[PDB]
């Protein structure tokens, strides 16, 4: 009875964070294209101070 | 260097992880829903109720 | 009955949802700093080509 209580408890939880993996898709691919052009002007920044 | 790309990553992993887990038990915890209070009572527990 | 099993179907997504204000207020802070780049680049675009 506990367990099953305690997985109801979680699974509307669940339900309701699943559909945020899409959303959060997109999000890291554009997080680390940021990340890439961060990377990209660091490496020329110090490319250049020389 | 806010580096929340691994936050991000380890929020994907939950995610999934309950979506994946949502496909394997969704009907089992659909078919429990409904009568979960029977759990609390079991056969002979119900005499020595 | 059903009320109160919807209102506490409710309570797990409220909290959960409820947690995500302050990741999406950074958000919202950083689109609209693009948003005001995006208007400054159309200006100035703007100007330049009259």
């Amino acid at each position: 009875w506990q367990s099953a209580r305690e997985l109801l408890r979680d699974w509307p939880s669940q339900r309701h964070l699943a559909d945020r993996v899409q959303p959060l898709r997109m999000r890291l691919s554009e997080l680390e294209q940021r990340l890439n052009n961060q990377q990209n002007a660091e490496r020329l920044l110090s490319e250049f101070c020389k | 260097l806010i580096d929340r790309v691994e936050e991000v990553r380890e929020e994907m992993d939950e995610a999934q992880e309950a979506a994946r887990f949502l496909q394997q038990h969704g009907s089992a915890l659909t078919k429990l829903e409904p009568m979960v209070a029977v759990l609390q009572s079991d056969p002979q527990q119900h005499e020595q109720l």
